[PDB]
RNA sequence: CGCGGGGUGGAGCAGCCUGGUAGCUCGUCGGGCUCAUAACCCGAAGGUCGUCGGUUCAAAUCCGGCCCCCGCAACCA
RNA sequence: GGAGCUUGACUGCGAGACUUACAAGUCAAGCAGGGACGAAAGUCGGGAUUAGUGAUCCGGCACCCCCGAGUGGAAGGGGUG
RNA sequence: UCGGUACGGUUUGUGUAGGAUAGGUGGGAGACUGUGAAACCUCGACGCCAGUUGGGGCGGAGUCGUUGUUGAAAUACCAC
């Protein structure tokens, strides 16, 4: 009910975070700006 | 039955695949034998046309025309219009246009119209129903460039579109052309939908491809070559 | 995780492969006959055909995404 | 207790401590990158605090492109998450 | 004797609207008669209104869509 669920950078696809959300809560998938490494700047993050 | 039919049907031989060149050496071969007509392309593709990105569309500038007459009629205001017969379109006017044709001589192929003017000039698809001659945006003629896409109507763009069990049915021009000069259109053709070919398209591609009139039977080609059809 | 089907009227199940009507069974309501709607008999209510989208003139049927069950074969340190 | 905008429920680190048989556990000023809020000062490496968890081995997936059994690849392995 | 598979020939297809032209796509007015046309016979094939008919038997030269639908529009005829 709550999986463990991983965050992909937007642009370059990276998996750069992992999280949990509520299944039922928050029926579809999350959009958070995060830190990606690769690109060095904040970009967007959906799931997988 | 059709004694005339069995004489190209006791030529052309079905356990062997052709050349680009030995198809069009028959289909001349064909158009002195039967009546002639135009050179049909029947594609056999290796995609399913039921899941969406499979699909295949397209069309092809055919570098020695597809035989057609491209009659234009051109539905535009203001230098929109005025840009079409500096195109080479015949038949160019206005609103006045609109009037021209529903009453009488309503003897052209396409109308290329502004989507501005896409109200009054809807309603002479009243006459032009059964003939398709109506502005439609599917057929590339409702768009913003409404000048040089007559253009694309006198030199042949023929446009393409596969059916519901995979087959993609195709023309090259009628068969007054050279040999030679008919694998020029057979092979700018093959790599245009060659270009169209989906990353999820499982299996064999191309996997089979005859060539036919409209009169006569159909020519076994071997889809191998793909580049030397010079 | 792969595969291999299934959701449709209160319950059950066809139609689905192959595109044009939503039906049958039981339950219920009402009426009839009757010791007894036990039975028998007639009429009707009860449906976005799991939900989103997509493709076609038109989809219960076909595609894809989603929830939701049922199997099998693994994986199981 | 209420409200507005937000994603720091960051990445690269970490002087110096607490606790401790060992393995573990816990706290951390400040530095840089790229950010949020704020007029600024600043504050932010989840939640008032202390429970909500499981060593190693063996594998799985994603990326990096380190090794590649004559050589060029590949198989397999390695690193990082 | 019952299939499976590769491939050829034959044939199949009927909401409503309506050519009775009744699967998709392509373009298609000339393919259409010694390959002996139409009438006429009826060994049959199927079934949902008129058979679309692979009956191969009878003929002595059309078995034309622009009109007037099936998105609608051809579906005579040809490739698939
Ligand atoms: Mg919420
Ligand atoms: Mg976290
Ligand atoms: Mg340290
Ligand atoms: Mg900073
Ligand atoms: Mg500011
Ligand atoms: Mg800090
Ligand atoms: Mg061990
Ligand atoms: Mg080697
Ligand atoms: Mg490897
Ligand atoms: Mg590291
Ligand atoms: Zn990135």
């Amino acid at each position: 009910v709550r999986p463990k669920i991983t965050l992909a950078c937007e642009v370059c696809k990276h998996r750069n975070y992992i999280t949990k959300k509520n299944r039922r809560n928050d029926p579809d998938r999350l959009e958070l700006k995060k830190f990606c490494p690769n690109c060095g700047k904040h970009q967007a993050h959906r799931e997988t | 039955t059709s004694k005339a039919y069995r004489a190209a049907a006791a030529k052309v031989d079905r356990t062997n695949l052709y050349t680009p060149l030995q198809a069009a050496k028959l289909a001349k071969e064909t158009s002195s034998t039967k009546q002639d007509a135009t050179v049909e392309v029947a594609i056999r593709l290796g995609v399913d046309p039921r899941k969406a990105d499979q699909m295949v569309r397209g069309t092809v500038n055919l570098p020695h025309g597809t035989g057609k007459t491209a009659r234009v009629a051109v539905f535009a205001v203001g230098e929109k219009a005025d840009a079409a017969v500096a195109a080479g379109a015949d038949v160019v006017g206005s609103d006045d246009l609109i009037e021209r044709i529903q009453g009488g001589w309503l003897e052209f192929d396409a109308a290329i119209a502004t989507p501005d003017q896409m109200a009054k000039v809807g309603r002479i698809a009243r006459v032009l129903g059964p003939r398709g001659l109506m502005p439609n945006p599917k057929t590339g003629t409702v768009t913003a460039d409404v000048a040089k896409a007559v253009a694309d109507i006198k030199g042949g763009k023929i446009n393409f579109r596969v059916d519901k069990q995979a087959n993609l049915h195709f023309v090259i021009g009628k068969a007054s052309f050279d040999e030679k000069l008919l694998a020029e259109n057979y092979g700018a053709a093959i790599d245009e939908v060659l270009r169209l070919k989906p990353s999820s398209s499982k299996g064999r591609y191309l996997k089979k491809i005859t060539v036919s009139t409209t009169t006569g039977p159909g020519i076994p080609v071997d889809p191998s070559i793909t580049r030397n059809f010079a």
